[PDB]
């Protein structure tokens, strides 16, 4: 009657909105909402920061562009938001932080267009290195920021053994990770199948084995978004059309005060 | 024939209601002071003059 | 007089 | 209590509810308020609209003609011993412009009068205290053809006679409308053509003109005989609206006046140049 | 949004109160007030510009003791089109004050004037 | 549930039906339905004859053609429907008339042109003239009758001082009378954007300083219809659709009846 | 009841209580009465301070401001037909010192203006009596430029129009600040440059000045057209601050003002000498 | 709308509580004159705004 | 001799403060003007004489009674939030009333430090970062 | 009236 649908939303968090007119509903992992440390969870005793609208808003990384040929990108949280604002401020500055997550992935094409996107949230989202070195990719490669990272089709070794790349290999057929792609479907996600929506929605809980932890040290998810069924469009041969991820921090506690962190990243 | 009214008081001293009186002293209506006690109405016959209204949270075509 |  | 109203509180949302979109294809303005699209803070609202009414935006007497008259020998040429104003407020802009932001008002009306005199010649003497004959004509009555004929005596007219140096002079005027508005715009004529017609010239009349001498005339002498030595004098005249109400709002002249109509002729580039992505 | 039926798009509407740097890139335009607008069948969007102020009245001139920041619009994705379809089209903006808005102390516009 | 929406309208007067399947909703400006004369608001002493279904129905005007280069159209009312069956023949008979009107504006295209309209129904539209001669526009000039008249990009004024063509010069972003086309929108009005609707629908109350006045001397309203996006389709550069507007009389009611006015119009 | 409190008798201590040793590094003045440290009497007192309120330590019309304006035939060259003064307390000293005794001031404000003319010349005949017009000019009004251009019209600026000899005009102002209350003393800019900047006057403003016309002018013109003689006035304006509450007590001015702000310049030895052991 | 107050009398005739009356006329209070029956303070927020303020008899620093 | 000249740069030095001077030393390079205050202790750098700054709120550090001065600051302005990068709000003067002396030295020195902490703090207009040019 |  007046017109309500779970194809339209609107998202607010603190001085940012969203709307989309072409949603497929919106999912929260594992049926969690994000919460703070109860304190009979508890653990750090110092009072903790809650910035609250200051950092729970969205944030929007740079945009990506998916073509015929692209193999999939991916992202790690904390990590995709070191820099943004006062939630990287927060985050360098504090031992230990906490947060939940809305991600909103967005990609509209035309009723001519064809494709389908997989956007899976995993939590502990190890990937394979590059080499016959074991566990070996580096600080610095494992956590690209908000430029994230790419799949490729086959397991390519780094052979320069005197400068090694320390890299990450991830083959997109096995989820960057020795398992099969297909059965990725078990982890919260939506699909942007593009006759039928435009977005993704997804909210994740903070999870881990710990109430807290570094942010800096470990990321509680990763976003792996493959094209489960490659770009198409007309007749012509390279179409490509923008990809825009835009997460908001939710929840967001912090402890342990004291200088800043700096880590070596070049 | 006295009106006693209200000022809205702007600054105050270090001193309340305080009142202000006026008296017409014209038979004319149009010989009047202006009394600026005015009151105010909706803007909706130009902001929403639609046959059906609708609530902004829903869609506007539906 | 008449207060308002 | 005439206070605006305050801003509630709101929190974060995540729900089929969304405020943001609409379709202005409807006719009608979004009634968003801050909190539709952003977290807010309760505030207790204190400002109001008090100087907004249309009583106060018109709270103000506006100069609307200067009126010169000298009091010197009747001569034989052309001379101002009386000047007649036709009554208007569309021969200076800036009350004009305001009132069009409205198709139709109702509202009486104060005349505040300044009247200020000079000497023109470096010295024939000097000049006793003027006193100033201000005679509404309505339409109909006869107008006077010199300083003191007859219609001066002004047994039915009313007429204010202001001594120089006393503080300006002041009437009230009740609605005098013939409809139950005044008409700021009439889109429309006073005479039609028909097919019978003598000649073109029998139904022909000005577009968008109503009655001919609309509200008649202010005819002002000064009422002494002259000096020696002559003397110029200026009336201004203030109009106030007051009791006012007003009907169809207007966008507001953007380019200048040209006439009593709405025609334009010069000027007609109001805005300046701006870079589209400058700030 | 005056485009087809069958152009997409999002665009990034944002308010940065004043005091910074005037964005030039979306991602500083994102840091502040911002509404991602999806085209779609509701053919409009609005942002609100929250009262934010240091003063509790701004001035009607341009001074920068009163001055109110800056709004800029970006791209979110891009505008797509199938073929057969124009590839460019307007968009319109409209204004207007919400129902917490007054304005004070009455003064002569410089919008009108008259030459002697 | 059953289905009724506000895109789908059927107006039925007399003996007349417009049905839309696009519609944006309908203004009913200043929030005013028509109505009668009533007896406190009364003037002329005579009876009135209220025609009713005989005048007060859909009378669609000659077609106009969209192209890329119009600046827009306007017509005046009752000017427009001056010789239109017995709703004319009554307002050419009384000295005395008054009525309300609903307007319906027409133009479908497809989706994929692309263009807006914006209609507006302005009280008292008063036009500017051509030349250096203050309110000089002729009743025939000012009164084009169904076939309304256009808007210009520019000042032309009237040079022929001699044979003056007494015309009003309507120039578009000025709205024809000096004020900035950008606040038309204070104005009860519809936007036809072709994405969005194909129809405007707008009912216009008597508005008047006067509870009835002359028809054949006095227009009340005038309905502009400016393209405030210029039509556009596929690549072509000649592309043209109708716009088509029916109009009917609403609470019409008549007083002064005596022989019939002959206006010269040629 | 007004009076300041009785003295109450005491007579010989013998204690432990010490009321006249202290600490004065806390911050805090010893609150001691004469029956702390002598033997007193009883005094019923009936002293008030009714006079120092802040209400009557401001209290008077203060001279802020003399302007000039002349009444003579408009020549080409520059000469005063109308002049302009931007509203201020801070081009004489006295009411600026009273008023900055504190940091911040909330107000309403009255003027009154005495207005004096004179002749300039030995003789070219007489003159007319003037009337004066004092037009309010808020930030961002045209302002005139000439004694008889459109701006005169005064549609939506107050003036008052003052005719010579009458008492002198007077008028009452609200509080009109844009904050909640007036500040006497504003430590800060009105622009920050950045690192961005594209050099450096972009960002660069005055210290300590906020706006930047403030509260805008006065502008004044004799209405009258000029006589042969010129006339010559001047209009003085007092300000008397109303219905007063203030904030934040300062130490009072003790060198010569140089200028809007706290700057000085000479004149920095304000004491004058005294032998230390000289009654 | 007439307020009636007592003047405090100075000096005496040889003749009590003397009021006097006033009466605003305009709607604006910026218009009013001063009442000048203005209450007056404690200093203390100057002369002893110390955290824990002791008697005067007591050491300052115990 | 120019009037509220001094810069943006110059009137806020960050944590490193400003000094006090004896006299007014008049900035004489008028063609590359220093912009800086010049602030002279006995009129507290502002044309007011030292000795009534005392109605101002304060503590004295008199050393054979006290080593340090604890002052709680609550937020004044005419307005209930302002801009921090613009304008401050309180000023900290701390100057030699007695001066310092020891034993039967010449060239005695003695730190001071101060240590400060917001309170209450609340702020509103979030956007990009101001990035100030201080150099 | 109002004595106060
Ligand atoms: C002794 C002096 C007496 C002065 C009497 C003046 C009488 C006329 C007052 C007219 C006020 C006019 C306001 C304007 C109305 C116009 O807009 C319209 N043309 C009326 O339809
Ligand atoms: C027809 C004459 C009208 C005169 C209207 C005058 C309006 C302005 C009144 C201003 C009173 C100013 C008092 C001073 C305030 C300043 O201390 C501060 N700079 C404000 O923050
Ligand atoms: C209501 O008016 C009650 C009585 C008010 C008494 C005071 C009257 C003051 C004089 C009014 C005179 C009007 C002109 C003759
Ligand atoms: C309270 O005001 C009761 C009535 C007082 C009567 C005397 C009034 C004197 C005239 C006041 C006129 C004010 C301006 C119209």
């Amino acid at each position: 009657a007046c017109g309500y649908s779970d194809r339209v939303l609107q998202l607010t968090l603190g001085n940012s909105t969203i709307t989309t007119q072409e949603a497929a509903n919106s999912v929260v992992a594992y049926g969690r909402w994000p919460e703070f440390i109860r304190d009979d969870e508890a653990n750090p005793v110092d009072q903790p920061t809650e910035p609250d609208v200051a950092t729970c808003r969205f944030y929007t990384l740079d945009t990506v562009m998916w073509g015929k040929e692209s193999k999939g990108w991916w992202w790690k949280l904390p990590d995709a938001l070191r820099d943004m604002g006062l939630f990287g401020q927060n985050m360098y500055y504090h031992y230990l932080g906490r947060s939940g997550y809305t991600v909103h992935v967005q990609c509209n094409a035309s009723k001519f267009h064809q494709g389908a996107l997989g956007v899976f949230a995993i939590p502990e989202y190890c990937l394979a290195g590059d080499s016959d070195k074991q566990r070996y990719t580096s600080y610095a490669n494992a956590n690209p920021g908000e430029r994230g990272g790419k799949f490729y089709s086959q397991f390519n070794k780094d052979n320069a053994v005197t400068s090694p790349k320390r890299e990450f290999c991830p083959v997109d057929y096995l989820l960057g990770c020795g398992v099969l792609l297909g059965n990725a479907f078990v982890y919260p996600h939506q699909i942007i199948n593009l006759r039928t929506n435009n977005s993704a929605t997804i909210v994740l809980p903070y999870v881990n084995a710990l109430a807290i932890d570094s942010m800096v040290k470990h990321n509680n998810w990763g976003i792996a978004i493959l094209p489960l069924s490659p770009l198409d469009f007309a007749q012509d041969s390279s179409v490509e059309i923008p990809i825009t991820v835009t997460i908001a921090p939710m929840c967001s506690e912090f402890n342990g005060l004291r200088n800043v962190t700096a880590p070596k990243f070049q | 024939g006295a009106q006693v009214s209200s000022q809205k008081v702007g600054a105050h001293e270090n001193s309340s209601t305080i009142n202000y009186t006026t008296i017409n002293y014209y038979k004319d209506s149009a010989s009047n002071a202006a009394s600026k006690q005015d009151y105010s109405q909706d803007p909706s016959k130009f902001t929403e003059p639609l046959k059906d209204v609708l609530i902004k949270t829903a869609p506007a075509l539906n | 007089i008449s207060e308002v | 209590q005439d206070s605006l109203p305050d801003t509630k509180a709101s929190g974060p949302a995540h729900s089929k509810e969304v405020p943001a979109l609409t379709a202005v294809e409807t006719g009608a303005t979004n009634p968003l308020a801050p909190s539709d699209t952003v977290q807010t803070r309760h505030v207790v609202q204190r400002r109001s609209r008090s100087e907004s009414t249309i009583e106060s935006f018109f709270a103000r007497g506006a100069c609307v003609a200067i009126i010169e008259v000298d009091n010197e020998q009747p001569t034989t040429r052309a001379q101002k011993l009386f000047a007649m104003w036709r009554i208007t407020y569309k021969d200076t802009v800036q009350l004009r412009r305001k009132l069009e932001f409205f198709t139709y008002s109702r509202f009486d009306m104060e005349f505040t009068f300044v009247v200020t005199a000079n000497f023109t010649n470096a010295n024939n003497g000097h000049a006793l205290n003027q006193v100033y004959q201000i005679m509404y004509i309505p339409p109909g009555a006869p107008t006077p053809k010199s300083w003191d004929d007859y219609t001066w005596q002004t047994s039915s007219n009313p007429s204010i006679f202001y001594t120089y140096g006393a503080a300006p002079a002041r009437i009230s005027v009740p609605y005098v409308g013939l409809a139950n508005a005044y008409s700021h715009f009439y889109d429309g004529f006073a005479k039609v053509p028909l097919k019978t017609d003598a000649n073109d010239q029998i139904g022909d009349s000005l577009y968008s003109a109503m009655t001919v001498d609309d509200f008649g005339v202010l005819a002002v002498r000064v009422v002494n005989d002259h000096n020696p030595t002559k003397v110029t004098s200026k009336v201004r005249i203030y109009m106030k609206p007051k009791h006012v109400r007003v009907w169809c709002p207007r966008p507001p002249r953007a380019v200048p006046y040209y006439g009593p109509g709405v025609d334009y002729r010069n000027n007609l580039d109001p805005l300046s140049e701006k870079g589209l992505t400058t700030y | 949004f005056c485009g087809s039926m069958m152009a997409t798009g999002k665009i990034l509407v944002a308010y940065a109160p004043p005091g910074a740097q005037p964005p030039t890139s979306r991602k500083e335009a994102m840091l502040g007030t911002h509404v991602i607008w999806d085209l779609g069948l509701q053919s409009s969007c609005t942002m609100v510009v929250p009262w934010i102020s240091n003063v509790t009245y701004r001035q009607t001139t341009q001074d920068s003791f009163t001055e109110g920041g800056y709004i800029s619009m970006f791209y979110q994705t891009r505008i797509v089109v199938p073929l057969s379809t124009p590839k460019s089209m307007s968009m319109l903006g409209f204004v207007s004050a919400c129902n917490d808005f007054s304005v004070r102390l009455l003064r002569d516009t410089t919008h009108i004037s008259q030459s002697a």
